[PDB]
């Protein structure tokens, strides 16, 4: 359904922001 | 084997083998623990996810029938099959391999690949201690849970009417089998049980208390405010004041340990003791041998109506216990009692 | 390869793996 | 009757509590 | 030897786990939707507790005829 | 060899782990044993 | 002899008799 | 010093001392078996055999005195009921005295063997060190058990010389200790067959007095002396107490189930007879036949005997009793003291009603009696308020038929209700409570007090085997590793 | 062991709330989770289904021999209630008793018949349904709600009863309840 | 039910709450990626 | 005896009236108390104090303070001897 679609790109979306904040501190100088 | 020439074998090559230091030691004790063991632990994963205890128990205990991790179990076999081993080649499964997970034979699988697993475990204990020249206390303290398996699986149901009145292999299982010894031995007034109770809350006392007395007990041995980097273990000092724990426990509780040894040792002893003082208990359950009832309290009831006690209360809980578990608990004497047979009370 | 941790560990994950996925397909199962 | 068997084994034990804390041998530090 | 980090961190075994892993959960996830499940452990299909004979739960009443007995209060 | 980092290895893991015991929470509700 | 009517009489009483855990694939 | 869990350490390494504790032992286990003989015949009540039998009397040592052929007392009665008119020197006062000469005898012995440790035979000719050989001994210790099992077996329970051993019908109604014939086919793994046990002793006897002379000849390999540690004692004692709880727990498996060696004449009934209606069945077949050939249902009911209608008691069953209900079962139920008669009961239209039977996990069973195609048609309510089963309305009449009830019928309601509560537990017995002052719970049997005491035994016993196995391994560190 | 695939994304059968049963020359609407039960507290019981959680909440039809033309021919209502009486269940308390209260004289049980309707057939053949709720000294359940449906087909009386508890009445067993009252077709 | 304008919104509405949950998760990112510092 | 379900129904509890050391007990406080606080001085007579149940509420009370106050202490007496302070935060899992 498109509510289950949209709910499931938001957790995706929302899970994956912190973890790409790491990544990108990682890969794009450090100060982490 | 002394000073004298013995020449080697390939007893003296598979031992060599056998007790090589690698990632998981095998020994000669480990031909036969991993396999016991893998195949027990395997076999009850295998019947809470995939085997049905519909024909045994007339339950659903499986994920695949929509049994949660509490509920799922592998679940013991039909009364009527009594104290029948249940061999896959056996008469009743006669090779039929699934017949035989249908006829509840996991159970009887599990239990004893369970029994010969932790028979290859405390064989480990024994070899591993003895590789490494230490004593063996560590399987001394093992053969208490092994006692509990053996009396609680094996003996109990042995001394019932078959392997049906055993635990089935699973979380609400257990918790059957605890509410069916609650309310056909009232085993919570069996003195061994009483005392099985007190050694295993005071083993946990006693891990509390003494965790807690050596953290608070450290000496300093470095700048720092975590003291877990403060303990080399190459060092040959004691990183916990002995003398300050025991004058804060003679000075808090009245009495306090002076020896480590002697504190260790009980620390070994009061859970050991108290789970082999509950297989006492459960072996005298396997024969009905309860401590069902005082009979003087039972006369002074009987002849006087205005005397209750917990303990009269605890009775009548224990009879509504069986009569409403009765039915559906053991199929096979197809209880149907109408509900007006039924103990209850009144407006509940 | 095949030592006792690579067959230790692979007897532990792979019925693991397996049984994860018979699970998570019966999560998914109407009646 | 049975009431003086439970006392006293109650009071029993309270006295061996006693004594043992109370005329413990003593820890030394030697 | 390899210290299992070393290990835990190497492309090569991402690589072929990346193919291992996944194989192995669609087994499994075929193992229960092709019906094999039920077929190889015998616990019945959500249709097939119950026959039109038999409404309720199945007993074991025989021990040297269990086979046959589990065999017609099965599911056929 | 280490040319993935060990902290996003097991990040990922964890991830998956908590996915899938989302979707077993999430089956408690739907499906087979869901009370429905 | 009518061992019908004999396992009757103990259907009732007992539910667990040999007489009718042994040979019960019939019935 | 030593402390108080380490004193018997000290006869470790004195064989003359350990052969004197060996005799202490034996002379006080002797003792205990003529005392509790003693302390049996003296309260034991030889009356009724029928009635009032040894395993309701709480007879422990009894049943084994008889089960091998001692059946008469000097007091004149025999345990079957006759009259012993010679019983002899090995009566059973003749067996506890001779208990007792050999516990004193082998006190004296003790305390020779005591004082007179330092025995040229315990030093070794070589090295003059203390030391036993263990694999000899051993040796010589099996060719004599294979000696006397052999003897045992082929003398005594064959009747060609002894008495033989117990031996009854499956039923147990007559019971009597006869000769036995060895069954040297696969009926001899017969269990419940008595010729298994001189075919077992002949042949196990034959194979003990051959590996005996096997370990008289043959040395140890020096592989297998220092892996089992056959210069050590205490492995030897590891060893046996893992015997000795193996056979602890066969002996309590063999008693609780039941056999051809524990026969229910002696020890009483099963929990399972109990379970799969052993009893019932047979005096439900004895009826139906017999009436088939015309009799009446007065008549074949008074034919059963009172005996078999008393083992369908269940509180004769030995798993209803208690772990503090001490004592002989009649203390429990009271001594019996006829049977009442079969109970059958009607309801107002004319169908058989039956009670059902009590289960042995329950402590408390309800009421109920249900009809030919296992309806329940009455019971007798909890709920009398609504109730549409109670023997009132039901209408429900019980008649008896064999006992001292026989031919009356009792249409009353609560009288209904106090004989469907008798048929509850089985057959109907009347019972004397007045003589020994009986509480009205059940008792366990000797049966069930013996499965107890050796099953707990055997457990304890392997925690001795494992604590005895790892102390032998693990010598050279018992006083603490290395500084290493 | 025969293959066939489990239902992965293939809807529910049920989550209708009932299942149909034809019996002897009747069809009703079971609930869904009741199993049948053999006990027959009546002589004349055809069926019987029993909740698998309470043995209060149970439901059972009786086709007894009838000699009249019809039920209107029977009596009124009322009538067809006093000779049935027997469905309640007979008091087994003879001990006189004023120290109950909400009752009467020797008396531990009572019923209130809390209504009644004629439903008809499709053409002019009535079904007396009825309501009583009855009501215990000790009070089991709150009372007990009995529906009564009955009509005389072919000289024989089809009479279904439903006895619920009353707090399973109103935890949510009273729609279920009159589902299965309100199905009791007999032609 | 949210406003009709931001009725299109709540499926990302349903996500929101865990949010906060997910904090202290990537806290512990955090510490792995500095090897637990 | 105390009438702990306010059923006018009282429990024995005590070695004097019948109990053996298993059975014995301190009987909780009447129902018909409630949560309402009852000390001797609120009751008419120590007769009526031990009917409804007084001894438990007393007993309770006390036992709760004594065992706070016994955490207090661990932790003052872990203070005075130069210890660390947390035998005591051990301990508030039984006190809890
Ligand atoms: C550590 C190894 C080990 C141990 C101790 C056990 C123990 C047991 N398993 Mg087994 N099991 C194992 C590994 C093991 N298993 C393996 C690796 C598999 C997987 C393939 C299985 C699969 C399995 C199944 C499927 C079953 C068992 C069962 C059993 C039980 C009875 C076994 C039996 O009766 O055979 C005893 C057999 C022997 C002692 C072998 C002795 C044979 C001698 C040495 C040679 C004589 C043979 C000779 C050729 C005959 C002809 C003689 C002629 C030449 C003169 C027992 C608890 C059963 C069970 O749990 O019941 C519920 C059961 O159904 N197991
Ligand atoms: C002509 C041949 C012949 C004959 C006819 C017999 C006949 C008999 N033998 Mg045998 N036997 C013979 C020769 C013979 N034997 C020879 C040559 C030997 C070698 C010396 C033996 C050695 C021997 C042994 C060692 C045993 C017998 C037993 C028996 C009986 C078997 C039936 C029975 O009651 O078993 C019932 C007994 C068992 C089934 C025991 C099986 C072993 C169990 C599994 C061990 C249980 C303990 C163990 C620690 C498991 C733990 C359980 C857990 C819950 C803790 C019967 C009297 C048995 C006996 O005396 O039983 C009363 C017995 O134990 N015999
Ligand atoms: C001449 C000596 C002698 C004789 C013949 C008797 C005779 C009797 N004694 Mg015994 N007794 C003796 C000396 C003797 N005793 C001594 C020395 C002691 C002290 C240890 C006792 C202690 C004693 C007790 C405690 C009891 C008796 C009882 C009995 C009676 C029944 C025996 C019975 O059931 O045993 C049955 C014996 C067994 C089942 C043991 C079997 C042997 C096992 C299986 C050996 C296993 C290990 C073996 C080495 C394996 C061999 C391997 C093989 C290949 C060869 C009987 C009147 C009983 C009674 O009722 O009297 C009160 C009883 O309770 N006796
Ligand atoms: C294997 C051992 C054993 C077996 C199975 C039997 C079995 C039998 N004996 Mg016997 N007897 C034995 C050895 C044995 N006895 C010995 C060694 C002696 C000498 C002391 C006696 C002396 C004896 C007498 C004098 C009598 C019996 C009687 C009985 C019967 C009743 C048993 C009973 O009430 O249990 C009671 C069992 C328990 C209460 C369970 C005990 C569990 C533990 C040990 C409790 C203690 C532990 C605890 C920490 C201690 C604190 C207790 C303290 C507060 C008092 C039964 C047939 C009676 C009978 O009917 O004779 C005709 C009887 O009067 N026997
Ligand atoms: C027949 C077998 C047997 C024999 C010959 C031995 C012999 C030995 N044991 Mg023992 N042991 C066995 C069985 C056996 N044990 C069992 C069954 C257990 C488990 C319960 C153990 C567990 C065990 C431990 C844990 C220890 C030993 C140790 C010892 C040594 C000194 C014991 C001592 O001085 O006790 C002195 C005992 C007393 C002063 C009083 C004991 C009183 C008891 C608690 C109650 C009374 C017993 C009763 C009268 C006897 C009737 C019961 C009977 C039927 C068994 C000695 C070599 C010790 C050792 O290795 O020393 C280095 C040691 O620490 N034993
Ligand atoms: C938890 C159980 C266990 C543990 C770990 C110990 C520990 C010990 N035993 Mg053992 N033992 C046990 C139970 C146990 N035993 C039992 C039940 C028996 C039978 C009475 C014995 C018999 C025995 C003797 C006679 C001796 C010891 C000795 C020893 C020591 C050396 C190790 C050894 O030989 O292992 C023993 C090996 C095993 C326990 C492994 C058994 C594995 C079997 C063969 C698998 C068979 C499976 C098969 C399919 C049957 C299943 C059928 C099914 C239907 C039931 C050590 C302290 C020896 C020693 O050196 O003492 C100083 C010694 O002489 N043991
Ligand atoms: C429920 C309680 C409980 C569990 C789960 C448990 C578990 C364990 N204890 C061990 C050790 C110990 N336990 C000890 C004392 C105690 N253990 C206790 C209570 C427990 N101990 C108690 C109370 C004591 C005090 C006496 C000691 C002294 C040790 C050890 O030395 C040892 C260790 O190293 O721990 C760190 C571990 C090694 C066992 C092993 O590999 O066996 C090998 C055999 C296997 C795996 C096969 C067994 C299969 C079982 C018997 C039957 C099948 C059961 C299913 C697989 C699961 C069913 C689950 C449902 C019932 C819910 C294992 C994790
Ligand atoms: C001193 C310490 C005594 C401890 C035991 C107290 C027994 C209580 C009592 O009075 O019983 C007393 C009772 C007898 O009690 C009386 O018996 C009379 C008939 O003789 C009447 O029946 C009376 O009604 C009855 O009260 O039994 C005993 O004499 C005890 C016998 C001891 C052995 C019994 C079997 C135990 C079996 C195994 C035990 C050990 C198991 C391994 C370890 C666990
Ligand atoms: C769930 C709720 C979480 C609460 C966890 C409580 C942790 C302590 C439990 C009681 C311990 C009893 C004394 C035992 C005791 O004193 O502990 C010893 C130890 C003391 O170590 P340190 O004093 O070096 O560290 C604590 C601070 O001083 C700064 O490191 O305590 C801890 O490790 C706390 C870290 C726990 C981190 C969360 C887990
Ligand atoms: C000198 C002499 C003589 C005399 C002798 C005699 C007289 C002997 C005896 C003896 C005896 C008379 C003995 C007895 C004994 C007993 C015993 C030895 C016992 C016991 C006990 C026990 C051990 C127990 C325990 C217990 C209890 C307490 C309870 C329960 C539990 C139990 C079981 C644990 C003559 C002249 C002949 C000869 C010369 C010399
Ligand atoms: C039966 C049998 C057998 C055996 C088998 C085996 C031995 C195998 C296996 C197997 C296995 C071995 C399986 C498994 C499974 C597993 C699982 C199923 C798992 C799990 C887990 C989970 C699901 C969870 C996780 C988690 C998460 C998610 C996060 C948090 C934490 C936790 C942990 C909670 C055979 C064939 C021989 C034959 C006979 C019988
Ligand atoms: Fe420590």
């Amino acid at each position: 359904s498109l509510t289950l679609i949209l709910q499931l790109v938001a957790l995706f979306a929302v899970v994956a922001a912190g973890p790409l904040v790491v990544v990108l501190l990682s890969v794009r100088g450090g100060n982490l | 084997i002394g000073t004298y020439q013995e020449k080697r074998t390939w007893f003296d090559d598979a031992d060599d083998w056998l007790r090589q230091d690698r990632f998981v030691f095998v020994g000669w004790s480990g031909l036969l623990l991993l396999p016991c063991a893998y195949f027990a632990v395997g076999g009850w994963l295998t019947g809470c996810t995939f085997v049905t205890s519909w024909y045994t128990h007339g339950l659903a205990s499986s994920y695949i029938e929509g049994c949660n991790f509490l509920t799922a179990a592998v679940s013991t076999p039909a009364n009527s099959l009594g104290h029948s081993l249940l061999f896959v080649w056996g008469p009743e499964a006669q090779g039929d391999l699934t017949r035989w997970f249908q006829l509840g034979g996991l159970w009887a699988f599990v239990a004893l690949h369970g029994a010969f697993g932790l028979i290859g475990f405390m064989l480990r204990q024994f070899e591993i201690a003895r590789s490494v020249n230490l004593r063996p206390y560590n399987a001394i303290a093992f053969s208490a849970p092994i006692a509990v398996f053996v009396s609680v699986f094996l003996i109990y149901p042995l001394g019932q009417s078959g392997w049906f009145f055993a635990p089935s292999f699973g979380v609400a299982s257990i918790f059957r089998f605890i509410l069916f010894f609650q309310g056909f031995h009232n085993w919570t007034l069996n003195p061994f049980h009483m005392m099985g109770v007190a050694g295993v809350l005071g083993a946990a006392l006693l891990c509390a208390i003494h965790g807690a007395t050596v953290e608070n007990t450290l000496f300093e041995d470095g700048d720092g405010a975590n003291t877990f980097r403060a303990f080399n273990p190459t060092q040959a000092e004691e990183t916990y004041s002995m003398v300050t724990a025991n004058r804060f426990w003679s000075q808090i509780f009245g009495v306090a340990f002076s020896n480590k040894r002697w504190l260790h040792f009980f620390m070994l002893f009061v859970p050991v003791t108290g789970l082999w003082m509950s297989a006492l208990g459960v072996v005298g359950l396997a024969l009905n041998l309860r401590a069902y009832d005082f009979v003087s309290q039972e006369i002074r009831a009987a002849e006087d109506p205005e005397f209750e006690t917990f303990y009269t209360k605890n009775i009548l809980l224990n009879e509504g216990i069986r009569a409403w578990m009765a039915a559906q608990d053991q199929p096979h004497e197809k209880l149907t009692l109408p509900e007006e047979v039924l103990p209850r009370g009144n407006a509940l | 390869i095949f030592t006792v941790r690579w067959l230790a560990i692979h007897a532990i994950a792979v019925p693991t793996i397996f049984f994860l996925g018979a699970i998570t397909a019966m999560q998914f199962i109407q009646r | 009757m049975e009431a003086l068997v439970y006392t006293f084994l109650l009071i029993g034990t309270l006295g061996i509590i006693f004594f043992s804390i109370f005329f413990r041998e003593p820890p030394r530090i030697a | 030897e390899r210290p299992f980090s070393d290990i835990l961190t190497s492309i090569r075994y991402w690589v072929i786990h990346s193919i291992t892993v996944p194989s192995l959960f669609i087994a499994g996830w075929l193992f229960v939707s092709t019906g094999l499940a039920y077929d190889v452990f015998g616990s019945p299909r959500p249709n097939e507790y119950f026959t039109e004979d038999r409404q309720d739960a199945p007993l074991i009443t025989d021990r040297f005829n269990a086979l046959e007995q589990v065999k017609k209060l099965s599911a056929q | 060899i280490g040319r993935i980092p060990l902290w996003l290895v097991g990040t990922v893991v964890g991830l998956l782990a908590i996915g899938l015991l989302a979707i077993f929470f999430y089956g408690s509700y739907v499906g087979l044993g869901s009370s429905l | 002899q009518r061992v019908r009517t004999v396992l009757d009489m103990d259907d009732p009483a007992k539910e667990e008799t040999v007489k009718e855990l042994r040979k019960d694939i019939n019935n | 010093g030593l402390p108080w869990y380490r004193v018997h350490t000290v006869v470790i390494n004195d064989p003359g001392r350990l052969i004197s504790v060996h005799l202490m032992h034996t002379a006080l286990v002797a003792g205990w078996a003529g005392a509790m003989t003693l302390f049996e015949i003296a309260v034991f009540d030889p009356s009724d055999p029928v009635l009032n039998p040894m395993w309701r009397q709480g007879m422990f040592v009894l049943p084994f005195l008889t089960r091998l052929g001692v059946t008469q007392s000097w007091g004149g009665w025999t345990i079957s009921g006759e009259t012993s008119s010679n019983p002899g020197i090995w009566s059973y006062e003749g067996a506890a005295a001779s208990h007792i000469v050999l516990s004193g005898l082998l006190f004296l012995a003790s305390v020779w063997h005591w004082v007179y440790w330092d025995l040229e035979l315990f030093r070794d000719p070589r090295t003059g060190k203390t030391a036993l050989d263990l694999p000899k001994i051993f040796g010589i210790h099996l060719f004599l058990a294979g000696l006397l099992c052999f003897g045992f077996g082929a003398f005594h329970v064959t009747g060609v010389f002894g008495p033989g051993i117990w031996v009854s019908d499956p039923y147990g109604l007559t019971g009597s200790v006869q000769p036995v014939a060895p069954s040297w086919g696969a009926e001899g793994f017969d269990p419940y067959n008595p010729g298994g046990v001189p075919a077992h002793h002949i042949a196990a006897g034959i194979l003990g007095v051959l590996a005996g002379l096997f370990h008289l000849c043959v040395r140890p390999s020096i592989r297998l002396y220092f892996g089992l540690s056959m210069g050590s004692i205490e492995s030897v004692l590891s060893s046996s107490i893992a015997a000795v709880f193996w056979a602890a727990f066969v002996v309590a498996g063999t008693m609780w189930y039941g056999s051809a060696a524990t026969p229910i004449e002696l020890f009483g009934p099963t929990r399972y007879q109990w379970d799969q209606g052993f009893f019932q069945q047979e005096i439900q077949k004895r009826v139906a036949q017999s009436t088939s050939e015309g009799l009446s249902v007065s008549e074949a009911w008074a034919k059963i005997p009172e005996k078999l209608a008393f083992y369908d008691y269940i509180g004769n069953n030995p798993a209803k009793g208690g772990l503090f209900r001490t004592g002989a079962m009649n203390s429990g139920d009271g001594i019996a003291v006829g049977w009442l008669g079969h109970a059958s009961f009607k309801d107002q239209e004319g169908r058989e009603l039956f009670v059902r039977r009590m289960p042995t996990f329950f402590e408390t069973f309800p009421v109920v009696l249900i009809d030919k195609d296992g309806v329940v048609r009455a019971d007798v309510p909890f709920r009398k308020a609504e109730s549409k089963y109670s023997i009132e309305q039901v209408g429900v009449s019980v008649t008896f038929y064999g006992g001292e009830l026989n031919g009356l019928t009792f249409t009353d309601p609560s009288t209904v209700k106090k004989y469907a509560r008798k048929a509850q537990l089985g057959e109907i017995f009347e019972f004397d409570r007045s003589t020994l002052q009986s509480d009205g719970v059940f008792r366990s049997s000797p049966r069930g007090w013996f499965t107890f005491g050796h099953l707990s035994f055997a457990l304890l016993f392997f925690f001795g085997h494992i604590w005895h196995g790892s102390r032998t391994i693990f010598r050279d560190v018992f006083a603490g590793i290395d500084e290493d | 062991a025969y293959g066939e695939g489990a239902n992965v994304f293939g809807r529910v059968t049920n989550k209708s709330g009932f299942v149909p049963y034809a019996g002897d020359s009747f069809a009703l609407l079971l609930p869904s989770k009741w199993n049948p039960s053999d006990e027959k507290e009546v002589d004349s019981i055809v069926l019987r289904y029993a909740d698998n959680f309470d043995a209060v909440n149970n439901v059972y039809v009786i086709a007894q021999d009838t000699d009249k033309s019809s039920i209107q021919d029977y009596g009124s209502p009322e009538e067809f209630i006093s000779q049935f009486g027997y469905l309640l269940g007979r008091q087994a308390w003879a001990g006189q008793t004023v120290s109950e209260g909400g009752f009467d004289a020797n008396k531990v049980s009572s019923a209130a018949l809390l209504g009644v309707a004629t439903e008809k057939d499709k053409k002019g053949k009535t079904y007396y349904k009825f309501e009583i709720l009855s009501r215990t000294a000790d009070g089991n359940e709150g009372g007990r709600h009995q529906l009564v449906k009955a009509t005389v087909s072919n000289g024989k009386l089809y009479l279904l009863k439903v006895q619920a508890g009353d707090k399973r009445w109103f935890k949510g067993t009273d729609k279920e309840c009159l589902g299965v009252l309100d199905s009791f077709t007999v032609v | 039910k949210l406003p009709e304008a931001y009725a299109p919104f709540s499926p990302i509405v349903d996500v929101l709450p865990i949010i906060p949950v997910l904090f202290i998760l990537l806290a512990f990112v955090w510490q792995a990626s500095v090897s637990f510092r | 005896p105390v009438d702990i379900d306010g059923i006018r129904e009282p429990v024995s509890g005590s070695l004097l009236y019948g109990n053996n050391i298993i059975t014995g007990a301190v009987v909780p406080t009447s129902n018909a108390i409630g949560l309402h606080f009852y000390p001797i001085w609120e009751a008419a007579s120590l007769d009526e104090w031990l009917y409804n149940g007084g001894p438990y509420q007393l007993v309770v009370c006390h036992f709760f303070l004594g065992v706070c106050c016994y955490m207090g202490r661990e932790w003052e007496l872990s203070y005075r001897l130069g210890m660390r302070p947390w035998i005591a935060v051990a301990y508030s899992a039984p006190v809890a």
